[PDB]
């Protein structure tokens, strides 16, 4: 089955929305007219994210898709048969995480790592492209996988830094060389 | 009217339909779905909304193409009453399956009804006898009352039932209902055939018995508004012709076990056992729409098909609550060879009283009562040491205990086709007499074997003259 | 959130891919996840309730829930041959099973494939395996006679055609036999012409080694009886949803006999079987577990079986159809779920005791707990005659035996004497049926007490050599029984004269 094995529940529609897409090869198209009406949706706040409540009929679930469509015609044609079964599936709430999962499935698919970089403070940019240089030169990036790289703030880690991509970390904290020492100096 | 629908599902007689208007017939509503093979009238039970109700089908589904047009009949299944239901035999809709045509319906009522209001409650105390002894002695019927009988149905448990039948409808002057959830077919026969004899039922000229049978091939949730049909009838008379009714249920347990199977199809999660966990409220409704009103008080038999003789099966429990007199019969007592096989301290009225039917009559039974519990009591220590070597005082009491038991033996009059004895219906009067003499043991001077399947005192010396020969 | 039977990805897939696959789904489907004999299918849309469906595997399947976008189909058949994504064609007809007159000497399994192999079954129709227990209306009163040639079964239990009776007992006492016995006795029955004096006896054999089986069918070659009798095997090899099928189908074969007003009889053993295969199929079907882990619907299933045996009304030529269910009682305990459902259900029942077996009578016939709730009359008026009293008199035998263990009365004593002696009159070996025309004198014998003229030893002498010696002596008393069926005063007496002459040597 296409690149990359997503277990994504009510994210199979995503997987499967990727593989068909893949098979019919408008996935490029598929993402543009998803980052597209994912923008409708964003632009559309009231009754679009305030009535992506259950509580449409399937008759009214139907004409919320018909106004959308109503608001674009740019739309892959797969993902408006898509459309089509989340509302006849009645998924609404898991719409937006539908277009998440095919967004990462998708930037997957083209090759693009992710990552961040949590730390107590908020690093340089010269730090950001320091280490993304560094990154890029470990062999952690092989080429075909990209990079995205959000130093983040979190006062939760004390001590250290946290590297973080292709679920590899570097997690240095205070917490464990305190731990160590509680430990024994207790006993 | 028309309002479509389609079955979605049809998860065993618990068809699901999707009424594709948003006009949704309620809780409660009818509805016919059209078939080659007549119709099926199903019930609206659920909302499980988008539009999709799940019915309850009262008919045995089959051959159901995913997705048929539904009508909506609308309402409570609304059944034809009248004169001219007596004689018939109805089916759950109501359609005379003994096909002396048509009912010429004056008013078509629905199934759902509610029971009367306490303030609407005429509460009544007349008593009510049959004849026969054990019952007359032990636990005596009133007249409009709640009568109830339990353990192994059709172990003579039917032709108990069909016992009293014979005795009480042929002295009821008012109407009388016998309805039979999940009847003996062959026995059904035999009772309408009987019926038809006895003119009880007769063809021609008025018949001042209905009939409702239930057959235990039909589904389940054709069984389970067997009830609510009997039921609406039995209305009719009560409120309508107002006269007293008599009625008999055969066996209820029936209708509780079918809504056990139907409770876990809808979804409901089963209760305790499997029980469905509406059994309280349904078993509630219906044995007070049998209530004593102001209008009629209506005598009813109820008879549980006791499952294995277990009592703590919150069914047969809950239906001693919705009771005044039960008569639970004893298989042990059946192997004992009693007929009438009923456990003799399992059985009770609220009629039995030192003044509702007097200080002699009370004080004959408290003997009885007291005299078995202690045979009962020393059968153990009989077992391992013989009735010689317990007390002397207490030997007489064990032998005279023997005694009493086998005068509780009494043959009966359609029993008499079974047993091949001539059936026996001692007067009350007679019975308080004869037991008082056996306690006293007046006649504690002849065999055992004279008390046993005999009827009045002078029967049993008599039978001694037989013995002796 | 939920799960949908469309959310399988490649369902999912064709509908993202424009929308669904070409209307085939409405009478073919294409398997889905399987497993547990069972199958989710999608399509079949015009799948009718309870059809027969043919799988590629060849397994053949009832839907049993249809739900929305997805049917449960129940594979009659073995796992191993089904296989996920497989093209399920529509039979298109509700389950049936060629019914009609040439069943008779076959072996058949449930799905009516001849398992004896002589040839393809020579059935006139196909008839659906339920079929509606004829009502109040079509039904009528038994008076037929069934004699199974078992002088306590057919002289304390009356049987008559068209019947509902139990015959229950203990695990292995070659329970079987009893039955077998009945259907050697009614071999010169069926050696009469009127075929209202000719059964058709089915033996459905349910949960039943597939060897044991070929051991009764051969014995039942060599008894020369299997020409009038059908067997339809659901044995221990076959599937447990076959075997859940198993009865109703057998049901619709003795139907088309019954449904010729003709006489028949058919024998379900053992229903118990059934129930432990109902049992399997409801958990598998993830059904909640009734009493004694037995489904909530065993009640409807057992009822539905066991009521469409009858004897059909005048107008629909009194289609007789005698049922016999045998039930393999849980030790010998008759409370227990499965047989007091059983019973309720029944007209008699005939329960055996283990005690009297062992105490060698095979058959052992416990009287206590043989009841037969078929009443006066669905047997020969001579053995209704002398067979009087004598249901009383071993129940004085056994009333005498409960207080039999301190000091004893005469009369007791009397009772023992005729009990014990009478004890002995009844028991009989495996296959040794006896005639109507020598029923009655051993009867007679007994009741007017002209059995305390021989003691004990000699009461197996006394009964051969009786019944020669009437012979002998004249055998046109017996003819008498023979043709006039019934003891006027005269032949009565003459009895008694015999009887007392036979005693006296």
């Amino acid at each position: 089955p296409p690149p990359v094995r997503l277990f994504g529940v009510e994210g199979t529609y995503a997987t499967a929305l990727y593989q068909a897409a893949a098979k019919n090869s408008s996935i490029d198209a598929a993402f543009q007219s998803l980052q597209k009406v994912e923008s409708t949706v964003k632009k559309n706040p009231k009754l679009g994210h305030l009535l992506l409540n259950p509580a449409l009929s399937l008759k009214d679930r139907n004409s919320v898709i018909d106004a959308i469509v109503e608001t674009h015609k740019n739309l892959d044609g797969y993902v408006v048969n898509l459309l089509k079964v989340l509302s006849e599936n009645n998924r609404l709430g898991c719409f937006e995480k539908i277009a998440s999962d095919f967004g990462v499935l998708n930037d997957a698919h083209n090759g693009l790592l992710k990552g961040t970089v949590t730390s107590a403070e908020p690093l340089d940019p010269k730090s950001f492209k320091r280490i993304e240089k560094a990154l890029s030169a470990s062999k952690l990036v092989g080429q075909g996988k990209s990079l995205k790289l959000e130093n983040v703030v979190k006062p939760e880690i004390k001590g250290g830094l946290i590297v973080e991509l292709g679920d590899k970390t570097v997690d240095l904290s205070i917490s464990t060389k305190i731990q160590k020492l509680n430990k024994v100096l207790e006993d | 009217t028309p309002i479509t629908g389609k079955v979605t599902a049809v998860i065993g007689a618990i068809v699901d339909v999707h009424f594709e208007q948003s006009e949704l017939p309620a809780i409660l509503n009818a509805l016919e779905i059209k078939t080659p093979q007549g119709k099926l009238v199903l019930e609206v039970a659920q909302h499980l909304g988008e539009n999709t109700v799940r019915t309850i089908a009262m008919d045995g589904t089959e051959g159901l193409v995913r997705g048929e047009k539904v009508l909506d009949t609308g309402g409570p299944i609304s059944v034809p009453v009248g004169r001219e239901t007596l004689g018939r035999i109805i089916n759950v809709i109501g359609e005379p399956i003994d096909e002396r045509g048509p009912i010429k319906s004056k008013l078509r009522k629905p199934i759902h009804a509610d029971p009367p209001s306490f303030a609407e409650q005429s509460t009544s105390a007349e008593i009510l006898e049959t004849g026969i002894k054990v019952v007359d002695l032990l636990a005596p019927y009133a007249r409009g009352g709640k009568i109830g009988l339990f353990g192994g149905a059709g172990v003579g448990k039917t032709v108990f039932i069909q016992e009293l039948i014979n005795n009480i409808a042929k002295a009821h002057g008012g109407f009388s209902v016998f309805t039979g959830v999940g009847e003996r077919t062959r026995e059904g026969n035999d009772l309408y055939r009987e019926m038809k004899e006895t003119g009880v039922i007769n063809l021609e000229g008025e018949s001042k018995v209905a009939l409702v049978f239930g057959q235990m091939n039909e589904p389940p949730g054709a069984r389970a508004r067997v009830a609510l049909t009997g039921l609406t009838i039995a209305e009719y008379f009560r409120d309508e012709e107002g006269q007293d009714v008599l009625l008999f249920i055969d066996n209820i347990f029936r209708f509780t076990q079918a809504g056990s199977e139907v409770s876990a199809l809808l979804g409901r999660i089963p209760s305790a056992v499997g029980y469905q966990p509406t059994l309280a409220t349904d078993m509630g409704l219906l044995q007070e729409r049998i209530t004593t009103t102001k209008k009629g008080s209506v005598t009813s038999v109820q008879a549980v098909y006791v499952p294995a003789d277990d009592l703590t099966d919150p069914a047969p429990a809950t239906t001693f609550a919705h009771l005044d007199a039960t008569t639970v019969l004893s298989r042990g007592i059946s192997e004992l060879g009693i007929y009438p096989a009923v456990d003799p301290l399992d059985s009770k009225s609220r009629l039995l009283d030192a003044a509702v039917v007097g200080q002699e009559h009370y004080d004959v039974a408290s003997k009885v009562q007291e005299t078995l519990q202690t045979y009962k009591s020393l059968q153990d220590i009989i077992a391992i040491l013989g009735m010689d070597e317990l007390s002397e005082q207490d030997k007489l009491t064990v032998e005279r205990a023997r005694k009493i038991q086998r005068f509780l033996s009494q043959p009966f009059a359609v029993a008499e086709v079974f047993t091949g004895i001539p059936g026996k219906l001692v007067r009350l009067k007679d019975t308080v007499a004869s037991f008082k003499a056996v306690l006293e043991g007046k006649y504690d001077n002849i065999p055992e074997h004279a008390f046993y399947m005999v009827g009045g005192i002078e029967d049993v010396v008599a039978k001694a003259e037989k013995l002796a020969a | 959130t939920k799960a949908q039977p469309t959310e399988v990805s490649s369902i999912l897939e064709e509908r993202i891919k424009g929308v669904s696959d070409e209307a085939n789904l409405n009478e073919t489907g294409r398997v889905l996840a399987v497993g547990d004999g069972i199958a989710r299918v999608f399509g079949l849309n015009n799948i009718q309730a309870e059809e027969l469906v043919e799988f590629s595997s060849g397994v053949k399947g009832m839907a049993l829930n249809l739900e929305p976008g997805q049917v449960g189909i129940v594979l009659f058949g073995s796992d191993r041959l089904v296989k996920e994504g497989e093209l399920v064609k529509r039979t298109g007809n509700i389950v049936d099973v060629p019914v009609g007159p040439g069943l008779l000497g076959r072996v058949v399994d449930a799905l009516g494939n001849p398992i004896d192999g002589k040839g393809p079954i020579d059935a006139a129709g196909r008839s659906r395996a339920q079929v509606k227990a004829p009502g109040i209306l079509p039904r009528r009163s038994v008076h037929e006679p069934v004699q199974t040639g078992l002088k306590a079964v057919d002289a304390l239990v009356p049987i008559g055609r068209g019947q509902r009776e139990l015959i229950i007992g203990d695990r292995q006492t070659g329970k079987t036999a009893v039955a077998l016995d009945t259907i050697l006795n009614q071999k010169r029955w069926n050696n009469g012409s009127d075929e209202s004096k000719k059964l058709y006896c089915v033996y459905v054999a349910v949960g039943q080694k597939r060897s044991t089986v070929a051991q009764l069918v051969q014995t039942l070659e060599q008894h020369d009886a299997m020409k009038y009798s059908i067997i339809v095997a659901a044995t221990a090899s076959e599937a447990a949803p076959l075997q859940y099928l198993a009865p109703f189908t057998a049901a619709s074969i003795g139907e088309w006999f019954r449904d010729n007003g003709k006489h028949a009889l058919i024998v379900y053993d053992d229903l118990s079987k059934q129930a432990v295969a109902y049992r399997q199929l409801s958990l598998l079907l993830r059904r909640p577990p009734g009493r004694e882990a037995y489904p909530g619907d065993v009640f409807y299933l057992h009822s539905r079986l066991l009521e469409r045996a009858a004897k059909l009304s005048e107008k629909e030529g009194s289609g007789s159809l005698t049922a016999l269910p045998v039930i393999e009682t849980q030790g010998g305990d008759v409370s227990a779920y499965i047989p007091t459902n059983v019973i309720s259900i029944t007209d008699g029942q005939i329960f055996l005791e283990a005690e009297l077996f062992y105490k060698g009578i095979r058959p052992a016939i416990n009287v206590g707990l043989s009841v037969s709730r078929v009443g006066s009359a669905a047997q020969v008026k001579a053995l209704k005659q002398v067979a009087g009293s004598l249901k009383l008199f071993l129940a004085q035998y056994r009333e005498v035996a409960a207080f039999a263990q301190s000091d004893l009365d005469a009369s007791t004593k009397q009772t023992l004497v005729r009990g014990e002696r009478l004890t002995q009159l009844l028991k009989q070996n495996q296959y040794s049926p006896l005639a109507t025309e020598e029923q009655v004198p051993l009867i007679y014998a007994g009741v007017n007490g002209h059995l305390d003229g021989i003691e004990l030893s000699r009461i197996g002498e006394f009964e051969s050599s009786f019944l020669s010696y009437l012979k002998s002596n004249h055998n046109e008393l017996l003819t008498e029984i023979r043709e006039k069926g019934e003891l006027s005063k005269e032949l009565l007496a003459s009895l008694k004269s015999a009887t007392e002459s036979f005693v006296a040597t």
